[PDB]
């Protein structure tokens, strides 16, 4: 049961007891992710349009 | 109108708790699968505990206590003893044990030989047992080579502790035997101690100079009944209760089973559960637990009760499932979920 | 002095926000106009308040604080409230239509059109830093824009800021105040493309602050206002090391080094005490003893869970309020000798302490009652995996019949994010298992 | 600044569309000029939802008529709101489509769709931003069900991330105009698992028989059947109508009860149902209790026979938000069979401070039920009686239509029969 590095000022204190010792992606990539997502909803939208004007 | 699910289909007892539970009218039994329950009859491994008390508006209920393998396994039990304050190392009532890892693998072999070597040159008895909860592989030897290389040739931890060498002998038969005592606990952590035990007698005769035929040492109902030759004499079933253990008691020992067993049971089910209470306890717990425990006991010539193991997930004595299993309902389930004497169990009063 | 940004992101973060800034204020004495009386270094000054204020010509202090929502009526209370003089009309973004409870929609299709923006108004703020720390980020795991949109923004700050600290404070799902059937889907997206971004997670279940709100307060049907302010007050335990003098968490970089030996398991355990109820005729004030022995009671976590039976990877006691290191210690001490704390073998079994003699504040007109000591317990416990396993269970029941997946796949998101995602989780919860169970 | 565009075509569509603005025009406060005189900030808050702002502080509702024939509409003009629609709002034809939905789709209302989709892009282009658009309508006659499920087509071809909403009368035998009502309905059907988000299914039977056996109106007619769907339509929109802890948006509607694309078909309910002891105060349990009996409900499809994929469900007026969460868990609870297992908390409950007129509190049902299948199955079975002797048929192939279409719109119900069946045998 130690205290250690005790430090006190005007607000307060703190301090430390020891009870025992121990035993990604870059700009680039984002945007392809970003791009890609969209090329797939730019595509299921393009079917969409194709199905409504046959 | 309570609901309630079933995980364990090969659980006897609460096959006919479920069978009572549906027998009231009361509750309805859902699909294992379905999380809207106030009761669990959970699965005995890798129960989900951290997935109960999560559905609003209901209040659910497990019979099973998080933590109580602590108890229920053999090398966890002696670790607990050895290391709980509450039962100390010089603990009376538990055989002096050790869990010993095989080498293929803490672990306390140069502790056991020490002990062992001593006991071989003070012309003691020093005849130990092998065993581990992967057994049906048991291995009863007073040589300590052949207790470690028993071990060495499986994989899983074991544990050795001594032999009671004078064991209590019922007459006629000159033969072993062991209790067995069925405790529950209910949500406020209640200890109920069921009136009724059963004493699974050894129908053979004890022989103290053959451990390799271990039909007259171990007084399990499946080696008596499958290696035994003497099956079902003396007992039905190898099966003797109370009432008849008692009449024994008082004709041979001019003694009561209360007074020279009893107290010493239910002082050793209180030490046992009043230890882990602070570690299993549902008291202010998002679920409540309550469990049935099956404790098994030793009795020596000196009237001097052992503790052996505790099991998590027992069966009972079939002549006891209706009183017993009814019992569960009043106190553990009922008590938390009401329905629309002179009570079978017996309260260890404590100190929370 | 070293200046935190607070970023908040979706309904969540922006009421969250909205309720720690309120309180902010009155810990610090500043005004809804911005003023602040004690602050003698009028229009500047390096002092322990400004890692979270800066300072006009004009004295005004104002919030560095970036609110983004991708629907502005959440937004525009703070436009139109109290507190609408401290932010500058730069720091509130809105869009125009939100992401519909949908990962997917506020990950790719709303992130992609409005992230360049948010990280314009981020980058006004950090030019007024002389030496930026990192980011405080609050946001909901359950919602389209708290789960999707985060994420982006975590990926294109480590972008910007390679070398800062990244703490988060996340509102787990709860079915008590949730209307979103699909938030387990939100949940697990979010956290797997965040993990390896968050140095330092804070959840908070709802269902355990409206259970506190309920059970300690007396709150029959408790809002997102009472949930709020208490929150808040949790918040303001875990940040007020960065605000006023001291030792302890000093900076965003202590945080990870006090609570996160292992990276992967970032996500502390919060425990608060005590919440008193303020329409209590007069409640007897709880000793040093009394509310540090309430940090190791399940109804006063941030996470319903067992910590009985998990292991501690690191400790912190902050204490606000009359606490003199010697009542800590010896409370430790019955503690230890009464509960189940088991510690890691490759961590010391210790307690760092912090202490601040500024009881907590309350909002007058709250629910909370005032206290003279308050201790918030951060713990990083394996028990806390509970969570990720219910989260984890509901997400296989519905993705075993897919349902709800057309939504995301029809945003432009490929159906194995979601098992890449679940994998992920499926690991973190092996790393957990490794950790605290033998 | 949300905005949705409505739609009522046909007769049934334009009488049921006339009452709902009747009845949400009340509780806002908008008299029959426009005009608003109410006396809380709560019914202006969310206005422009429905209603578009005009000079001198009028409202003028967002909301399109169309009608092949002029009768229907001129009824609406003159009825008692008729004033408090745009004039230009009203597209209608002169030759009818006579029950016929070939006449609707592709011969009468083909010459006049463009005329509408005139009109709804100039409401569009004066929205601040769109949600999406609910269409009222009947699927047995031509004009609303043929006609309507081309404007559908149009608008989604236009608009096509947009939401769109129904309400589609179902016809029964029981009550019903035509014998081709089935023809009618099936094709519809075929268009709207297609092209819709979400679909009220109102039964003109289950309307009927709530009027006969518990409102006990002896000789029920259609403006009796158009009060409780006028009600039911104000109940499902009370989330985008009224400020309150819900989002209430269109799209986040849909997220949450749609969770297969096909399966958006509903069961709308209401309570309470009182008959006139119709002054006696109701409790939040029999709120719910009844919200959630078969009796109360509309698409004339028992919930036992199913199972919940997903429901909402709003309470109206001041009440015990404690009591109300309490009352919808025992539900679950105690009836957990009714309700899949591998959609987690798939009931959510809204609330909202104003009450519907004249009552102190109400309740609204909105199921996602596996239930609905046995509405199709009835269409089916009266559809497949009459097409296996290709009776009728003559009115749709001398529109230009082949049997082959008919064939392909019955597979398509059959088949969203299977997938409700299936949904509703799976197991975790
Ligand atoms: N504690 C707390 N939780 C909130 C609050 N607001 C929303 N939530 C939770 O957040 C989840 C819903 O996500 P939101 O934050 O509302 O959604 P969003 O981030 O705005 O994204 P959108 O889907 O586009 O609206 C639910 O689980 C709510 O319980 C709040 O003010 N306080
Ligand atoms: N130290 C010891 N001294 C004497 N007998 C012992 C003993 N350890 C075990 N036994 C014998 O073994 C039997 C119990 O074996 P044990 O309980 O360890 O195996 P097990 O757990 O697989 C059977 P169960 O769980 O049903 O009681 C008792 O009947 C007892 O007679
Ligand atoms: N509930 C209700 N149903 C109606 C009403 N008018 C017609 N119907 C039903 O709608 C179908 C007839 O369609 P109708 O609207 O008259 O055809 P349309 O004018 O060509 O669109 C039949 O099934 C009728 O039972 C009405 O006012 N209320
Ligand atoms: C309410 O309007 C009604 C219209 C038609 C009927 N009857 C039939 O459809 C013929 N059985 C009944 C009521
Ligand atoms: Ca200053
Ligand atoms: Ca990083
Ligand atoms: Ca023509
Ligand atoms: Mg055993
Ligand atoms: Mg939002
Ligand atoms: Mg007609």
């Amino acid at each position: 049961m130690e205290v250690i590095e005790l430090n006190k000022c005007t607000s307060g204190q703190s301090f430390e007891v020891i009870l025992k010792p121990p035993s990604d992606p870059s700009l680039e990539e984002i945007q392809k992710k970003l791009e890609a997502a969209e090329e797939r909803r730019k595509y299921q939208e393009a079917e969409l349009l194709k199905h409504l004007a046959e | 109108m309570y609901t309630f699910v079933v995980r364990d289909e090969n659980s006897s007892v609460y096959a006919e708790v479920s069978r009572l539970l549906l027998a009231t009218g009361q509750w309805k039994r859902l699909r294992k699968d379905n999380p809207r329950f106030n009761l669990m009859l959970g699965e005995r491994n890798r129960l989900p505990f951290g997935r109960l008390g999560h559905e609003p508006g209901l209040v659910q209920l497990v019979n099973y206590y998080r933590g109580a393998d602590k108890l229920c396994r053999k090398a966890s039990l002696v670790k607990l003893i050895k290391t709980s304050p509450e039962l100390s190392e010089s603990c009376t009532w538990f055989p002096e044990s050790y869990v010993i890892y095989p080498t293929n693998l803490t672990d306390e072999r140069e502790v056991f030989l020490a002990a062992y070597n001593r006991r071989r040159e003070g012309r003691e008895g020093n005849v130990w047992i092998a065993k581990s909860s992967a057994g049906a592989g048991i291995l009863i030897s007073s040589e300590a080579s052949e207790l470690l290389d028993f071990i060495d040739e499986q994989g899983q931890v074991h544990v050795i502790q001594k032999y009671l060498e004078k064991p209590l002998l019922l007459e006629p038969g000159h033969r072993k035997f062991d209790i067995r005592s069925w405790v529950l606990v209910d949500h406020l952590y209640n200890i109920y101690l069921y009136r009724e035990g059963v004493l699974r007698t050894s129908s053979e005769p004890y022989n103290s100079a053959n451990f390799q035929d271990k039909t007259c040492h171990l007084t399990n109902h499946c080696i008596q009944k499958e290696y035994s030759k003497n099956y079902g004499r003396y007992e039905e079933g190898n099966e003797m209760f109370f009432e008849e253990f008692n009449q024994y008691l008082m004709d041979a020992l001019n003694t009561t089973l209360e007074n020279s067993i009893l107290l010493q049971i239910k002082h050793i089910i209180r030490s046992c559960l009043m230890c882990i209470e602070p570690a299993i306890s549902t008291k202010h717990l998002h679920y409540q637990s309550f469990q049935l425990f099956g404790f098994d006991f030793m009795v020596d010539e000196e009237l001097k009760v052992w503790l052996i193991e505790v099991n998590g997930a027992p069966a009972c004595a079939q002549k006891l499932y209706a009183e017993l299993c009814q019992g569960i309902v009043d106190v553990a389930i009922s008590s938390v979920f009401p329905l629309a004497p002179t009570s079978i169990f017996i309260k260890l009063h404590h100190h929370h | 002095m070293r200046e935190c940004i607070s970023i908040h992101v979706g309904q969540a973060g922006v009421q969250i926000g909205n309720a720690c800034w309120e309180l902010y204020c009155l810990e610090h004495g500043i005004q809804p106009d911005g003023q602040m009386p004690s602050d003698k270094t009028i229009g500047g000054g390096d002092d322990s308040f400004n890692t979270f204020f800066s300072e006009t010509g004009a004295g005004k202090h104002v919030p560095r604080a970036v609110f983004v929502d991708l629907e502005p009526t959440v937004i525009d209370e703070v436009r139109t409230g109290t507190y609408r003089q401290l932010f500058h009309p730069e720091q509130l973004i809105t869009g125009k239509e939100d992401a519909a409870n949908n990962y997917a929609r506020g990950h790719y299709t709303i992130g992609k059109e409005i992230i360049d923006l948010v990280l314009d108004r981020i980058r006004k703020l950090a030019d007024q830093c002389t030496g930026l720390q990192g980011f405080l980020v609050f946001h909901s795991f359950g919602g389209g824009t708290g789960s999707g949109f985060t994420s982006l923004l975590m990926e294109r700050l480590s972008v910007d800021y390679g070398k800062k600290s990244k703490l988060e404070f996340s509102i787990y799902p709860a079915p008590q105040v949730s209307t979103a059937v699909v938030e387990p889907y939100n949940s697990i997206l979010t956290t797997h493309t965040t993990l390896e971004h968050s140095d330092c997670a804070f959840m908070v279940d709802n269902e355990a602050i409206y259970d506190i709100c309920r059970r300690n307060l007396d709150i029959e049907r408790p809002t997102y206002t009472n949930l709020n302010r208490l929150i808040s007050q949790i918040v303001s335990s875990i940040t007020a090391s960065l605000r006023f003098d001291g030792a302890l968490n000093v900076d965003l970089t202590e945080f990870q080094t006090n609570l996160v030996p292992y990276p992967r398991i970032h996500f502390p355990l919060a425990t608060y005490a005590p919440v008193i109820s303020a329409e209590k005729a007069y409640h007897e004030q709880l000793s040093v003893a009394e509310i540090t022995n309430a940090c190791f009671e399940p109804a006063n976590q941030m996470v319903k869970c067992d910590p009985r039976h998990g292991k501690y990877m690191a400790c912190c006691l902050l204490y606000r309020g009359d606490v003199v290191p010697k009542d800590v210690n010896a409370a430790i001490a019955t503690i230890k000798t009464k509960r189940s704390i088991q510690f890691v073998d490759w961590c010391p079994t210790g307690f760092k302490v912090g202490i601040n003699y500024q009881p907590p504040t309350v909002v007058p007109g709250g629910d909370l009652a005032k206290v003279q000591r308050a201790v918030c317990m951060l713990s990083n416990t394996t028990a806390i995996a509970e969570a990720w396993a219910r989260l984890d269970h509901k997400f296989d029941l519905m993705y075993a019949k897919r349902a709800f997946v057309h939504w995301y796949v029809g945003e432009g998101m490929e159906e194995g994010e979601f098992s890449e995602a679940r994998e992920d989780m499926a690991a973190l919860e092996k790393d957990y298992e490794e950790v605290g169970v033998d | 600044m949300r905005e949705i565009v409505h739609i009522q075509a046909g007769q049934c569509g334009n009488q049921i569309g006339a009452k709902f603005w009747e009845v949400i025009s009340d509780e806002h406060g908008i008299d029959p000029t426009g005009s608003y005189h109410g006396d809380s900030d709560l019914q202006l808050e969310r206005i422009n939802v429905y209603y578009n702002e005009a000079t001198g502080n009028k409202y003028v509702p967002r909301a399109i008529l169309v009608d092949l024939e002029p009768g229907t509409m001129d009824s609406v003009r003159s009825g008692p709101f008729g004033q408090i629609f745009r004039p230009d709002n009203f597209v209608f034809g002169q030759s009818g489509a006579g029950n016929n939905w070939a006449k609707g789709h592709y011969t009468e209302g083909a010459e006049l769709v463009d005329s509408v989709l005139d009109v709804v892009r100039k409401e569009s282009e004066s929205c601040d931003c769109l949600q999406g658009f609910q269409l009222t309508h009947s699927l047995g006659g031509g004009t609303g069900s043929g006609m309507g499920t081309l404007l559908i087509s149009k608008i989604r071809e236009e608009y096509p991330d947009r939401i769109m909403n129904t309400f589609s009368v179902m016809p029964s035998p029981k009550v019903s105009d035509t014998v081709v009502e089935p023809y009618n309905a099936t094709l519809s059907v075929h268009q709207l698992v297609e092209n819709t988000d979400e679909t009220y299914c109102i039964d003109n039977e289950a309307l009927y028989d709530i009027c006969f056996r518990t409102l006990k109106l002896t000789t029920p007619t259609y403006g009796d059947l158009n009060h409780l769907v006028s009600a039911t339509m104000s109940g499902v929109t009370t989330c985008l109508r009224f400020p309150g802890q819900l989002n209430a948006d269109l799209r986040k509607l849909a997220v949450n009860m749609v969770p297969f694309p096909r399966l958006h078909f509903f069961m709308p309910g209401f309570a309470p149902l009182t008959s006139r002891q119709q002054y006696r105060a109701l409790t939040v349990p029999e709120l719910t209790q009844q919200m959630f009996d078969s009796k109360n409900m509309m698409a004339a499809c028992d919930p036992r026979h199913g199972r919940y994929l997903t429901v909402a469900a709003i309470f109206r007026g001041r009440m015990s938000m404690k009591e109300v969460d309490e009352q919808m868990l025992n539900v679950q609870n105690k009836n957990s069979s009714y309700f899949v297992e591998w959609i987690p908390n798939n009931v959510k409950t809204a609330v909202c401070d104003i009450p519907p007129r004249g009552l102190k509190m109400s309740a609204t049902f909105i199921g996602n039920s596996t239930a609905i299948q046995e509405l199709f199955k009835r269409i089916s079975e009266q559809f497949t009686a009459m097409f296996r002797r290709k009776a009728f048929l003559h009115w749709y192939t001398g529109e230009g239509m082949d049997e082959m279409e008919f064939t392909e719109a019955e597979s398509n119900m059959n088949d969203l029969v299977s997938e409700y069946q299936q949904y509703q045998d799976a197991t975790a």
